[PDB]
Formats: C-alpha cells, sequence, structure tokens
C-alpha cells in the first residue's frame, strides 16, 4: 500500500509479506543446539534456512519500520539504500512467515506535474521492491491518491491480472475517501520485473483545501451544536 | 499509450510543494495560539450577558474565524507528529 | 519519536507547570475571597 | 467578582490541561520505550474480548 | 465528644499505615533498629518508630493550623505582640515539620538504599 | 498478603502524613459529608492494611484528604490581605509546603519510571542491556508453523498470552 499526499509532500510505502521457504524440510525435528552449533562453527556458508533478508528500497528513505503480527521485531538494520531484517524465527524449510516492513520517501522524485494544466499531476510507482531472491506468487499494489484526486489515464508495463477504482477512509477522511486504484498481478519475479506504474490524474486547488475547511465545517458545526446547547431554557 | 505516457511523465517538472514539514510544526503551534485565543474569546461572547442577536452575531463570526484557524491548525498538527493528511 | 529522558523531561514539566498554577490559583482564591 | 470569576475560569481551564498533560505523559513511558503492546497476564483475554465485540456483533458479544 | 472520636480515629490511621498488620499477621522478631537494603520485609520496632514519626508530623500539621491561636496565649500571657509571636510560633512549627520529615526520608533512605531525594 | 510501611512512603510521597491529618481535621467541623471520608479512610485503610491490591481503592482517600488538610494550611497562610514579621512567617510556611509540592513531582515521576513502567514480554534481564523476546518467538512459531487447530497444554499462568 503507496500513499501519496500532496499536504505532506511525501509517499508512504507499507508492505506486507506472506513468505514461506519451499526448500527441503528438516529431519529429526528443529534443535536449536545443532543450529547454535552451526553458527558457532564456521561462517554460514550459503544454506537453506532464512537468517537475514536485504530489501532493496528506492533511494531516500526516512522511517523504517519492521513488525510482526504480534508486535515489532527489534532485529533490523537501516543502513543507506538497505534494510536488513531478521525475522524471530530462522525460516527453514516448509515453515511460514508474514510480516511488514514501511518506509517514507518524500514526493518530488515519485511526482511529476503536467506541462499543460498545473493541476494535473503524473505518478511512477516502482511495482516491486524486495530481498533479491524471491519470487511473488500473488502481487497486489493499492496506490492511494488523495480524497479529490480523479484518475484520467492508467499504464503498467507488465500485465496485470485485475484493476479497480475503489475508496477507503483513513485519518480525516470526513468525505468519501481515498481513491484507492488496486492492481492485481499474480506471477511476478524480484529480479525480472523492472518497471514502474505510471498513473494520470488531476487534483484541482479547489479539492486540495477542501480537508482543512471540511475540519473546520465539523469543528464549527459542533460549536454551533454548543451555542444551541446554551442559549436553551431548561428550568422547571 | 504507455509511451507516451512514459515521454510525458520524464519530459515534465517535479512536484513543487506547497508548505515543507520542516517549517510546519511552527504553523501548528502559532495556529494553536491563534485558534485558542479566536475560541477561548468566542464561548465568552455567549458566555458573561448580551443581547440575543449580537450574541448570535458575534458568536458566528468569531466562530467561523477560530474554526477554520482550528482546522488549518489540525492539518498542519496532523502532518508534524508522522501521521500525513 | 520522542525518546525517554524527552519524555521524562516532559512529564516533569507538565507536573511543574501542573502544581505552580495550582498554587497561584489558591493563593488568588485565598486572597481575594470572603 | 467582576474580573476575578473570568480569570479564575481560565486558570481552571489551564489547570485542567496541565493535568491531563500530566496524567496521560506520565503513564507513557514504556509505549514509547519499546511498543504500545498489552502488558501483564491478564488484560490479553479482555483485548481478545473488545477484539470480538469490534469484529463481530454486540449481540454476539 | 468530637475530639476523643478524632483522636481514637486518627490513631488507628497512624497504626493502620505504619504496618502493624504485617507484624501481626507475619510474626517478625527483634534484631541488633531496622532492616538495612531491604524493602519489603520488617522489624516490630519500626512499626513503633513510624508510628511516632506519621504521629508527630501529623500534630504538627494540626498545630499548625488550629494550635496557634491557643499556644499565643498558654504560653505567653501578653497580648502586646500576638502577631509576632505566633508568627515566629508558626515558623517553628513549619521548621519541626521539616526536621522530622527529613527524618523520614533518611529512613526510608536506610531501607530503600538508593533513593535520590533524602531531603536532608 | 499484608504489606509493609516503605510501600505507603513509596506510593504516596508526602501525602501519606496529610493523610491521618485530613481525617482529624474533617472532625473537627463535622458536616454529614466528611462522615463518608472517616469512614472511607478508616475502613480501606484497614483493607490496604491487610490486603496489597486494597492499595488501589485507599488511593484517592489520601489524595482527598491530603487536599483538604494542605488547603487548610494554605487557607490560612495564603491571605495576603502587612506586617514584616507575619508576612515573613507566611511566606516561610507556604514556601515549605511549596516545595513539598515540587518534590512529589520529582518522587511521582522516579517512581513510575524506574519501579512500574517496564513491558511483560519484552524481558531486560541483560545476561549488557540486552532484550528478550524469546516469548514472541516461541508464540509466533506456534501461531505461523502449527494448524490452525492444534491444542497447546502449557501451565496455567501462561494461559492468556498463549
Ligand atoms: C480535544 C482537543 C484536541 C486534543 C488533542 C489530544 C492529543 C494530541 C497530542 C498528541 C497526539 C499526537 C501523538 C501521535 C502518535 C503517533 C501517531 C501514530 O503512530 O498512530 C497512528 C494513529 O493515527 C492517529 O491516531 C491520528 C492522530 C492525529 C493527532 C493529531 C492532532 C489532532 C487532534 C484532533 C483534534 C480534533 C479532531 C476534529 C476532527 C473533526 C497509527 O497510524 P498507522 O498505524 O495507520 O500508520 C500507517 C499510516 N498510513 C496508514 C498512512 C500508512
Ligand atoms: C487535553 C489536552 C492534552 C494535553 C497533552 C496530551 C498528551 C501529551 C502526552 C504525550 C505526547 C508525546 C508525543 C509522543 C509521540 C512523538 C511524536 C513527536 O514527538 O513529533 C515530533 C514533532 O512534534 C511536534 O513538533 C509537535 C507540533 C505541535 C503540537 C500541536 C499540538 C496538537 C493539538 C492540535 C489540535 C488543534 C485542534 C483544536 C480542537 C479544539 C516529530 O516526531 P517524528 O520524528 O516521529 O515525526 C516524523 C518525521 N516528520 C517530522 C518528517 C514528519
Ligand atoms: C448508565 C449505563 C447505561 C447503559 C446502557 C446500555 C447501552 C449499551 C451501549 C453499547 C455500545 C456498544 O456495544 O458498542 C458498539 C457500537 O454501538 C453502536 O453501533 C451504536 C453506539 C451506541 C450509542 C448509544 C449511546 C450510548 C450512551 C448510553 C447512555 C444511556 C443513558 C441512559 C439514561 C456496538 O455496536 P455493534 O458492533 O453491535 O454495531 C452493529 C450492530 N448494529
Ligand atoms: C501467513 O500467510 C500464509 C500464506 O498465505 C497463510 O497460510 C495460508 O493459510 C490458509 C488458512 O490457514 C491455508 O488455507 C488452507 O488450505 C488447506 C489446503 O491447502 C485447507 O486444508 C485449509 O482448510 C485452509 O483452507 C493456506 O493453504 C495457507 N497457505 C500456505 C502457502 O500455507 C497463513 O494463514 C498466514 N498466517 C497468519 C497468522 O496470518
Ligand atoms: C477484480 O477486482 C474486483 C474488484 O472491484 C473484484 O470484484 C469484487 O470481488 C469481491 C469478491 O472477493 C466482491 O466481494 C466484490 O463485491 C467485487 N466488487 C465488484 C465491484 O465487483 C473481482 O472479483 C476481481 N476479479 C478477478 C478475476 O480477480
Amino acid at each position: 500500500d503507496i500513499w501519496l499526499s500532496h499536504w505532506a509532500s511525501t509517499i508512504q510505502f507499507e508492505e506486507y509479506y506472506e513468505l514461506t521457504n519451499k526448500a527441503a524440510k528438516l529431519s529429526k525435528g528443529f534443535s536449536r543446539l545443532e543450529l547454535m552449533k552451526q553458527i558457532q562453527t564456521q561462517n554460514m556458508r550459503q544454506t537453506h534456512f532464512v537468517t537475514v533478508l536485504d530489501m532493496l528500497l528506492p533511494e531516500g528513505a526516512t522511517d523504517h519500520y519492521f513488525t510482526d503480527l504480534v508486535g515489532l521485531v527489534s532485529t533490523s538494520h537501516a543502513e543507506r539504500d538497505h534494510f536488513f531484517i531478521r525475522p524471530r524465527f530462522p525460516i527453514f524449510g516448509g515453515w511460514n512467515y508474514n510480516f511488514t516492513v514501511g518506509w517514507t520517501n518524500k514526493l518530488s522524485d515519485f511526482l511529476h506535474v503536467s506541462s499543460g494544466s498545473d493541476e494535473k499531476f503524473v505518478a511512477s510507482i516502482p511495482i516491486l521492491n524486495g530481498p533479491p531472491d524471491t519470487v511473488y506468487d500473488n502481487v497486489e499494489l493499492s496506490v492511494f491518491l488523495p480524497e479529490g484526486a480523479e484518475i484520467f489515464d492508467i499504464d503498467s508495463p507488465v500485465p496485470f491480472t485485475n484493476v479497480s477504482i475503489e475508496t477507503q477512509k483513513s485519518y480525516f477522511d470526513l468525505n468519501k475517501g481515498h481513491v484507492k486504484l488496486t492492481f492485481s498481478y499474480r506471477n511476478l519475479i524480484s529480479q525480472v520485473a523492472n518497471g514502474q506504474v505510471l498513473i494520470k490524474y488531476d487534483y484541482p486547488k479547489s479539492s486540495f483545501f477542501k480537508k482543512p475547511l471540511s475540519i473546520a465545517c465539523y469543528i464549527f458545526t459542533a460549536l454551533m451544536g454548543v451555542f444551541v446547547l446554551k442559549t436553551l431554557n431548561m428550568n422547571v | 499509450t504507455y509511451e507516451q505516457l512514459y515521454k510525458e511523465f520524464h519530459s515534465s517538472k517535479s512536484f513543487q510543494p506547497f508548505i515543507h514539514l520542516d517549517t510546519q510544526p511552527k504553523f501548528a503551534i502559532c495556529g494553536l495560539i491563534v485558534t485558542l485565543a479566536v475560541l477561548s474569546s468566542a464561548l465568552f461572547a455567549v458566555g458573561s450577558k448580551s443581547s440575543y442577536i449580537k450574541k448570535l452575531f458575534f458568536y458566528t463570526i468569531l466562530s467561523v474565524i477560530g474554526s477554520l484557524f482550528a482546522g488549518l491548525t489540525t492539518v498542519f498538527a496532523s502532518n508534524s507528529f508522522g501521521v500525513y493528511v | 519519536m520522542i525518546s525517554d529522558e524527552q519524555l521524562n523531561s516532559l512529564a516533569i514539566t507538565f507536573g511543574i507547570v501542573m502544581m505552580t498554577l495550582i498554587v497561584i490559583y489558591h493563593a488568588v482564591d485565598s486572597t481575594m475571597s470572603p | 467578582s467582576c474580573v476575578l470569576s473570568v480569570f479564575q475560569t481560565i486558570l481552571k481551564l489551564v489547570i485542567f490541561v496541565a493535568i491531563f498533560g500530566a496524567a496521560i505523559s506520565s503513564r507513557l513511558f514504556a509505549v514509547i520505550k519499546f511498543e504500545s503492546i498489552i502488558h501483564e497476564f491478564d488484560p490479553w483475554f479482555n483485548y481478545r474480548a473488545t477484539k470480538y465485540l469490534v469484529n463481530n456483533s454486540f449481540y454476539k458479544f | 465528644s468530637r475530639i476523643i472520636w478524632a483522636t481514637l480515629s486518627t490513631f488507628f490511621i497512624i497504626c493502620m499505615i505504619s504496618a502493624y498488620m504485617f507484624n501481626q499477621i507475619r510474626n517478625t522478631q527483634l534484631a541488633g533498629y531496622f532492616l538495612p537494603n531491604e524493602f519489603q520485609h520488617q522489624f516490630a520496632i519500626e512499626t513503633q518508630v513510624m508510628v511516632l514519626i506519621y504521629g508527630t508530623l501529623a500534630a504538627l500539621v494540626v498545630v499548625l493550623v488550629k494550635g496557634i491561636q491557643f499556644l499565643r496565649s498558654h504560653l505567653y500571657p501578653e497580648t502586646k505582640k500576638a502577631y509576632f509571636i505566633d508568627a515566629i510560633l508558626a515558623s517553628f512549627c513549619a521548621l519541626f515539620i521539616y526536621v522530622f520529615f527529613a527524618a523520614l526520608t533518611t529512613v526510608f533512605t536506610i531501607k530503600s538504599p538508593a533513593y535520590p531525594f533524602p531531603l536532608l | 498478603q499484608p504489606v509493609s510501611w516503605p510501600a505507603f512512603f513509596f506510593d504516596t510521597h508526602f501525602l501519606i502524613w496529610l493523610f491521618p491529618a485530613g481525617v482529624f481535621l474533617l472532625f473537627l467541623d463535622l458536616k454529614d459529608e466528611h462522615v463518608f471520608v472517616i469512614a472511607y479512610s478508616v475502613l480501606c485503610s484497614y483493607f490496604a492494611g491487610v490486603m496489597v491490591r486494597l492499595m488501589l481503592t485507599l488511593t484517592p482517600v489520601i489524595c482527598v484528604s491530603a487536599a483538604v488538610a494542605l488547603s487548610k494550611i494554605f487557607d490560612i497562610y495564603l491571605d495576603f490581605k502587612i506586617k514584616p514579621a507575619a508576612l515573613l512567617a507566611k511566606l516561610i510556611v507556604s514556601g515549605s509546603f511549596i516545595f513539598y509540592l515540587y518534590l512529589f513531582v520529582f518522587h511521582s515521576t522516579w517512581v513510575t519510571r524506574t519501579a512500574y513502567s517496564s513491558p511483560s514480554v519484552v524481558l531486560p534481564s541483560q545476561t549488557k542491556l540486552a532484550l528478550i523476546d524469546d516469548f514472541r518467538e516461541a508464540y509466533y512459531w506456534l501461531r505461523m508453523n502449527s494448524d490452525e487447530d492444534s491444542k497447546v497444554a502449557a501451565w496455567w499462568d501462561y494461559g492468556y498470552q498463549i
């Protein structure tokens, strides 16, 4: 899920991975003694299980987080251009792990104002960021334009399975809400599918200032509601 | 056409923002002082004593002003704490 | 996000502003009430 | 009590702003340091019951 | 009367917040005054010492409120310097509040050895 | 589970010795309102004398009775409506209790930061200031790598967290 924002001038990436390790399962179960001795012997050559993941993010990424379902995980290291991840348990053959990562880029390098009209924007979104050796069985890319945006044209380099336009209410979406343009891609490769999704929409200043004016409308009708409940005589 | 939108993308200006994020919490604090002074002086126009039509008049103009400063203030103070819009 | 020492300074300064204006309210009330 | 009641009302309101700030900001030494998560063995069932209330109906809760 | 029920119930409060029933339920012994570096446990004379401390600070509070008009006449018969003598006497009552409260946080410091506000 | 007196000084800083003087000062003008505060003091002080979770119902009446005693002291020593001896005495007796009000904040924040603000899940034993999350590691192994109708028989005091 990505989140374009014209008031903050920022784009905000959030990703939910449900990864399995389809390698060979391990006989005699799992034993922490053989794993820990296998770490202490030498050098961690190339073997099956997953200890660290290297997330290749866009260029300037600011606020990194890595959470599970039950809480957050503190074993993550966000160095420049690279977001390293250690899960809680090492993912052996056949094991599942569902997690969530997220970061925050500025919008000045993913969004571009068109030439014919000032209030028409064109966004090009990276279709896929992840570890270097992954295969994606299902991808649904939800881009979220702001509340008054109207999508004109949609182009994708990879042939998608599905596309739809809905709305979804986030924080202070008093009216209909964000424009959720969601793509459904089926079969993708991390190394191969180098593409960017191109959305051409408009976002006029008539609908750009309707956010503080809508919150002003709720505060104003709340205070006139206070005025009606204080000019009113109830004294038996 | 993906090529027409690609050419139309890479021949374009970048997004020039309206107000940057680093100057915006100062607008949140100054806006909080403004709408808190205007709305704090609005409940005393109905508070003390008056007639009815002048109390309605000054309450509704001062509540319009303090209400719109309140809404723009909580947009900027929304963007300040980490959540956006 | 705010740190923990900075949250300690925030909690203590809300406590000191709280007790200070409580004492000011009690002085102004106790002096100027019948 | 001409001017005094207004000044004592404003002092009372600023007093409750400082009381709410001191009464919220002094609690958060464990959320801000580590994470917002349910603590101490008992409210996991209260949290699972509240999740059951908000996903399902109140008649089903 | 009223003052006798006040003194009985207040002394009951003193004996309960000084933990008499930890010495009644858990049978404790005396060794040699206090237990240093040990928060939870208690000697049996510590209840008596804390009854003296809590009782004398509460007594100095109520002397500092309704005990100043009574001791400016019982202790000094003259009336020409009423404000002077009862002012000085209230100041000394504040000073004994500070001394015995230092004698409370000092004992709590020898009970809990790392307490950053010993007030002395 | 009886409790010793350093929990009484620990949980309430200087309110523990304004708590009896507030009660004794609430007798001397005994309205019908104050019988509630006296009975709620004498009764719940006994119950917090016997148990330890009954300190939680004792905690509000310490604040109410400390707030009536301290506002009686501030009542008769903030009357600023003279003579330098009485003014000096009123400053040297009010400025002491203002100082205890300021010391109460530093105590009440040091005690909260040290003794009552810790997670029950992350266990920082520092086997080095190291954190330990073996409970979420194991419980999230059960959430991820088990069939969703498996039955886990652990001891009872870990029953909710699972
Ligand atoms: C009564 C007068 C006003 C009272 C003010 C009270 C308190 C204000 C002081 C401090 C609060 C700020 C602390 C924020 C903590 C981090 C946020 C977070 O991290 O949590 C957020 C929860 O967002 C919130 O709750 C919003 C909090 C906004 C507070 C700003 C001030 C507004 C106050 C309301 C005024 C009246 C409203 C009128 C409306 C008609 C979790 O976001 P997420 O998990 O979805 O992240 C992913 C984000 N995507 C989804 C975009 C990717
Ligand atoms: C009943 C009254 C309530 C009294 C107070 C209540 C609770 C206070 C207790 C704790 C608060 C501690 C905050 C913890 C979260 C850390 C976030 C943080 O510290 O934000 C700091 C900055 O913040 C600030 O400049 C504060 C700005 C001014 C505050 C205005 C007050 C809000 C109220 C407005 C409502 C007006 C409507 C009127 C309705 C009638 C940055 O953090 P960041 O790096 O994560 O931002 C992410 C990185 N960017 C910067 C890129 C986005
Ligand atoms: C974490 O993500 C994984 C990956 O999507 C989730 O695993 C999937 O879970 C569902 C329901 O538990 C499985 O459906 C099941 O299918 C089998 C037959 O294949 C059927 O017997 C069951 O009745 C059920 O319909 C699905 O197969 C499974 N996918 C894989 C690849 O194992 C998992 O549920 C997620 N865990 C959490 C805690 O969110
Ligand atoms: C393509 O996407 C659309 C989204 O608009 C899917 O339609 C929704 O399907 C769900 C089923 O999970 C229904 O509950 C919704 O009511 C449907 N919405 C609409 C507007 O039809 C559609 O199923 C997807 N198709 C494929 C082949 O993936």
